[PDB]
């Protein structure tokens, strides 16, 4: 029996490291693999994996980051032409909160976790550095949500709320009046969860309106402490950086590893129906792929570079690594790790906005109080 | 829940009678509570009884009753507290 | 002319939606509507792709309605990732297409005949409304859509004057291995009469037969179950308690070339006002290659037309994220056989009765 | 009273206040919005919620 | 003494699939304390039920 396991990416001298990903975790009944490069339009994205379908009857796909930057429309097609055939599509390197909805994506997977993913590691700080009321900047798109949205569940946990969710449309140009709302709050500490361009405005904003001074901290994601975010991004920003997150090649043996595991344990399995060989012809289910996926669900490697690879219910990546690191003097400099469960700081001192070195207290109560009375004669 | 709830005979309030010479339970409209010393079961009622009584069946929960032996209402004696405080 | 495409999967009554064409009456708008019937199989994703392109690029549509019989949410996908490349609204007239899906793209333009999770929920607390049933307890797997169902009750329950009381929205798991013990304990912990259990139509089967392992399905009791479980009303589990009411779409009372006629009168409706007002005709790249250099033209102030259109009188109008705010919802309930019958129905925030008082 | 309560209020506890009356008039209660199907505070309980 | 009965419940063997009857009317019962009377081979049956 040959079982293809092809994949669809770009960067051309990556692919050939998939085959020889095959070529080697075979040693460890036989794996193929039948990568092409990436098109450039979107239309032609979904052709191409039939064409790989049929050509090798693939049993799960590979996805991973292209030149485009756009990161949401040149992975999608790879998922919803293998979600009518319940073929299960590993996301290496696609970051994007919606692949965790497994009602839009029947079948796929990803090695690494979504940008919603990192509320869990900011719920740990305030654990650590004794913060309560925190104040959320959240894009009104799905990515914005998804990270309001976990936070907002595992604040209850202890009983605990956000002081403002307060949200803008994604790609708003006049976000001052949004930020105005935020200086009334008691609340100092302030997340956001912004895009590459959105972060720019709401720190161009800050520095203008006197936030990004002493005694506020910027909790701060993946996405707005890099690109052009550093450019107007104040100093002290405490972001998130995933440790392997741009390790194509780690993502790519790594996830070989992972199904082969799982396809050792499908031949104690009852009726097993063999992959299509034809994606023009075919409309039926493949039932064993759903029973494939769930196999895979439990397929934890046992090692790798990007650490132990488990899986979590929605089918992201579980107990990922993340670095905390602050932009002192316009450079970046690590300051803390997170392995997945809690939050390791070095002994490096961390620049706080406006170059406070011990931590500001991150709440300002309010001693003016706006007072509604009625008029009661002896009263 | 289950919770410890201390009392302390007042005679409006919290009054405490003596448990049936026959039964040996406490009687209707009246519930039981402890009084260490031997450890005796008594009977409590009275105003703030009823007000126990329709709190703990509204908000619900169970208790036991004892009366305290170590003061009265509550007074700080040296930065500690003697009674039902 | 503007150009439609009815694009139809499986069999189904083609000469009718003919004649339906030449029925409708657009004159008043202005819109010269053109309508190509086209006719196919399930076939396969691919050539949805390549089917509709080529309709495209032959005679240049500008709008597209879909129907299908499948019952599978893979083809509402691929609909949706058509109109979000090739800048043409797609309708969700039946079948797959008409599947319900939460989160579409942004740039998308595709619309679907169907109600939203809120909507269905919001319908549940009507028919407890004009019942009295005030006692509330939801039970919800981990179905994308538990948490969604679970936030629109909770809304409407809070500062309303009508008297509710809720509770328990026990949280169910199955992804655990031999966890049957542990799912028996959190389901005892249910004393209310009314249970609005959410969860997928093969889920139901075994919250059923847990409850039937307590035996407490029906027998003074009340279960109000999404669509998503009901399912095909053809098929029963025969597990589903006696007295099961569900919320279903028109299904029924409105055939397959019903909709077409009013899919079709969408769009030329919607592009009646366009015409109107800011008077363009909207000519996209029939090419398949290179599309993401076809992003420049957009066609943003048509889809704010098709959002709102009102036509005979019914307010067909679509939500951003392509549901419905005025569909047509119908209630079904399962006799002492095992077979869904009518109970009510749905329409501009009432609920339209059949039979009134419960058994 | 009230006044003279909340000026010894604000000095022993710290606290700078300005006083208005309630638009409304009113005191408050949760009045039902049959628009909406909902309930809503009014007075003064309005104005601090 | 403050007494209250308020169950009188009674089961019944002799029905065929008659298991459904007795789990929904044990579901009845609502208080701290049952006074149970039955055999010890048909107690282990109703046990399970309530369990």
């Amino acid at each position: 029996k040959i079982v293809n396991i092809g994949a669809v990416l770009s960067t051309r001298k990556h692919e050939q490291m998939f085959r020889e990903a095959v070529n080697q975790a075979n040693k460890r009944i036989q794996l193929n693999a039948t990568s092409v490069t990436h098109k450039p339009n979107a239309i032609q994205m979904a052709l191409s994996v039939c064409e790989d379908l049929i050509s090798s009857q693939v049993y799960a796909i590979l996805v991973s980051h292209p030149p485009t930057p756009n990161d949401h429309f040149t992975p999608t097609p790879v998922s919803y032409t293998a979600g009518f055939y319940r073929i299960p599509v590993l996301g290496l390197t696609t970051r994007m909160s919606i692949y965790s909805d497994k009602s839009i994506h029947l079948s796929f997977l990803r090695t690494v976790p979504p940008y919603s993913h990192q509320s869990s590691v900011w719920f740990e700080m305030m654990r650590v550095y004794s913060w309560n009321h925190i104040i959320l900047l959240v894009s009104d798109d799905h990515e914005g949500r998804a990270a309001q949205k976990r936070l907002e569940t595992l604040l209850e946990e202890r009983e605990s709320k956000a002081e403002k969710v307060l949200q803008f449309d994604p790609g708003t140009k006049n976000v001052t009046a949004l930020l105005m709302e935020a200086k009334e709050l008691e609340a100092r500490v302030i997340i956001l969860s912004a895009s590459e361009d959105d972060a720019a405005t709401v720190y161009r904003a800050a520095a203008m309106l006197n936030m990004t001074g002493s005694g506020y901290v910027w909790l701060v994601g993946e996405r707005e402490i890099s690109g052009n975010a550093l450019r107007y991004a104040p100093d002290g920003i405490l972001g998130l950086q995933l440790i392997n997150g741009k390790n194509e090649s780690a993502h790519i043996s790594d996830a070989v590893g992972v199904v082969a595991q799982a396809v050792h344990e499908l031949l104690e399995k009852e009726n097993i129906t063999d992959p299509p060989r034809g994606c023009v012809g075919n409309t039926n289910i493949w039932k064993t792929g759903p029973l494939f996926k769930r196999v895979l669900m439990s397929s934890k490697y046992a090692d790798g570079v990007t650490g132990r690879v488990e899986f979590n219910e929605d089918g992201d990546r579980k107990f990922a690594n993340y670095s905390i690191m602050n932009l002192q003097n316009r450079k970046l400099v690590q300051v803390g790790i997170y392995n997945g469960t809690h939050v390791i700081p070095n002994d490096r001192k961390i620049i706080w906005p406006g170059g406070e070195t011990e931590k500001p207290r991150g709440y300002q109560m309010s001693t003016r109080l706006k007072i509604v009375t009625i008029h009661q004669e002896p009263f | 829940d289950h919770l410890s709830i201390v009392t302390l005979e007042e005679a409006p309030f919290v009054i405490v009678e003596s448990v049936d010479p026959l039964s040996g339970t406490c009687m209707r409209n009246t519930v039981p509570c402890q009084k260490r010393i031997g450890y005796i079961k008594k009977c409590c009622k009275g105003f703030c009884i009823d007000i126990l009584k329709k709190i703990s069946k509204s908000v619900k929960f169970t208790y036991d009753l004892y009366l305290v032996t170590n003061g009265k209402h509550g007074k700080k004696i040296n930065g500690t507290w003697n009674g039902m405080i | 002319s503007i150009g439609i495409a009815v694009i139809l999967v499986g069999t189904s009554d083609e000469v009718a939606i003919k004649d339906a064409h030449e029925k409708d009456d657009f004159h008043h708008l202005s819109v010269v509507p053109r309508v190509e019937l086209v006719a196919m199989n399930e076939t396969d994703p691919k050539s949805i792709i390549t089917r509709i392109c080529d309709l495209m690029s032959d005679r240049k549509i500008q709008g597209v309605v879909f129907a299908d019989d499948t019952d599978q949410e893979a083809i509402a996908q691929i609909l949706d990732f058509i109109s979000a490349q090739t800048l043409t609204p797609i309708l969700g007239i039946h079948g797959g297409s008409s599947m319900i899906m939460a989160d579409k793209d942004e740039s998308s333009m595709f619309f679907q005949f169907g109600p939203s999770i809120e909507q269905q929920a919001s319908v549940m607390l009507n028919i407890m409304e004009e019942y009295d049933w005030y006692i509330f307890s939801i039970v919800t797997t981990y179905f994308p859509g538990y948490q969604d169902f679970v936030n629109k009750i909770r809304s409407t329950i809070e500062n309303s004057f009508v008297g509710w009381e809720l509770e328990e929205v026990l949280l169910l798991d199955m992804s655990l291995d031999d966890g049957d013990s542990k799912i028996q304990n959190q389901l005892k912990k249910l004393q209310s009469p009314i249970i609005l259990l959410y969860c997928t139509k093969e889920e139901a089967t075994y919250i059923f037969e847990v409850a039937n392992s307590v035996g407490l399905t029906g027998y003074g009791y009340t279960w109000i179950v999404p669509s998503l479980v009901a399912g095909d009303t053809d098929t029963v589990p025969a597990e589903f308690p006696t007295g099961l009411i569900s919320v279903s779409y028109d299904e029924w009372d409105y055939g397959l070339p019903a909709r077409v006629r009013d899919g079709i009168a969408i769009i030329t409706t919607a592009a009646s006002d366009m015409l109107s007002e800011h008077s363009f005709i909207p000519e996209p790249k029939s090419s398949c290659y290179n599309t993401h250099e076809k992003r420049i033209y957009q066609s943003n102030m048509l889809n704010r037309y098709l959002i709102n259109v009102t036509f005979e009188g019914r307010n067909l109008s679509f939500s951003e994220d392509g549901y419905q705010m005025h569909p047509k919802l119908v209630i079904i309930l399962l006799n002492k056989e095992r077979k869904w019958e009518r109970v009510g129905k749905w329409k501009d925030k009432s609920l339209q009765m059949k039979y009134y008082v419960w058994p | 009273f009230c006044i003279d309560l909340l000026i010894k209020l604000a000095r022993t506890m710290n606290f700078t206040y300005e006083v208005h009356l309630v638009a409304d008039g009113k005191f408050g209660t949760q009045e039902r919005v049959n628009n909406s199907n909902k309930k809503e505070w009014n007075g003064m309980m309005g104005e601090l919620l």
